[PDB]
């Protein structure tokens, strides 16, 4: 394939695009990456997911606004007013949504599908990517719906999980943050703090004895991450 | 130069 | 879709920092032929503020990086960054061509004789959104557009000169984004300075004059004037 295209000037790109903060150019340049059908280098894992995470955070981060706006609203009572937050609101889930499909088609096709089990770390950071989008669908969804986006997430999530108990150090920040989102996921979604709170605790605990298996590279990563474990440990718990 | 003008992993 | 829909989905794309939404939302409400409310008038610059601002941005980081990587002198790495930045270029122009056309189809056109302070922030616009084209232009292309630029702000000036306090905060910006103009597109620091100075000063001397209604964006605006003038002059 990248005979066809050049793949080192698509990548280029997509940092290029990174720094000008324009991230749908650089989902874009990282899209056609991945559908080169290569596996991809840390580096472009990593331009990846900050691409697609700027994209939907954007739409995210509106529609909790547009959200909030909705409830004071509604207080009100009045018809039209509410009719063109609701309206506005759907118009950002939908393109929420588009961008959750684009992710997870991506992942499902080509990046979960052609690495290897020995590639331990790659499928643990794609399985808990999916587990992500699928969460942030089950945070705008309703109904039936939602529950069979919920159910999609926490699979993914739960063999996430499975594969890094026996393959990664309870330090590494891959597992780590796998913990974090996961444990937010039983907090956020599933209303279940009991659960949150325990996962979030087991994960930094079993980092915390270990703490041997830090290497240059690592205790820079796996502590700030051990810290945001511990901030919503102690806020939950409030 | 002036004109007149609970987290989860972090990227 | 009547006018006061239309304004309140500028207002919720706002609160969703969702500008180019806002920006159709005003644009459209621009397009009903009518004039704007100062609230209306406020939005529409804010809202094509934001999305070229966003250009403005992206194309100095992009610019930046072509003069270091010239440098590096790989042929292949040089002619994408530079079309990199043409894709921005194009689209910063873009937006541009379009606030100008609603100001001299719609905003412009449709004042009357007596609605001064309109005029002025709209030719104060017009010159705005000229600099910015100025910004990423070269040779008689910049000519023109900082012509254009000056020709607009020039004009805005005299009428506020004539027709508004040195306090009023439309007039005060306009002061403000004209030394801008001299400074960093004119290349002319005196003549910055000159213009800087005098209308902060001139806002001094008639401080009392300041109503409560805006006396809080005349005041930072006389603020950076100053930051300006400190920056300019200290060197």
């Amino acid at each position: 394939m990248g005979s066809m295209v050049d793949r080192e000037q698509l990548v280029q790109k997509a940092r290029l695009a990174e720094q000008a903060e324009r991230y749908d150019d650089m989902a874009a340049a990282m899209k056609n990456v991945t559908e080169l059908n290569e596996p991809l280098s840390n580096e472009e894992r990593n331009l990846l997911s900050v691409a697609y995470k700027n994209v939907v955070g954007a739409r995210r981060s509106s529609w909790r606004v547009i959200s909030s706006i909705e409830q004071k609203t509604s207080a009100d009572g009045n018809e039209k007013k509410i009719e063109m937050v609701r309206a506005y609101r759907e118009k950002i889930e939908k393109e929420l949504e588009a961008v959750c499909q684009d992710v997870l088609s991506l992942l499902d096709n080509y990046l979960i599908k052609n690495c290897s089990e020995t590639q331990y770390e790659s499928k643990v950071f794609y399985l808990k990517m999916k587990g992500d989008y699928y969460r942030y669908l089950a945070e705008v969804a309703t109904g039936e719906k939602r529950a069979t986006v919920v159910e999609s997430s926490e699979k993914a999530y739960s063999e996430a999980h499975e594969i890094s108990k026996e393959h990664m150090q309870p330090t590494h920040p891959i597992r780590l943050g796998l913990a974090l989102n996961y444990s937010v996921f039983y907090y956020e979604i599933q209303n279940a703090p009991e659960q949150a709170c325990h996962l979030a605790k087991t994960a930094f605990d079993d980092a915390i004895a270990e703490l041997d298996t830090l290497n240059e590279d690592s205790y820079k990563d796996s502590t700030l991450i051990m810290q945001l474990l511990r901030d919503n440990l102690t806020l939950w718990t409030s | 130069r002036q004109s007149v003008l609970k987290v989860s992993l972090a990227p």
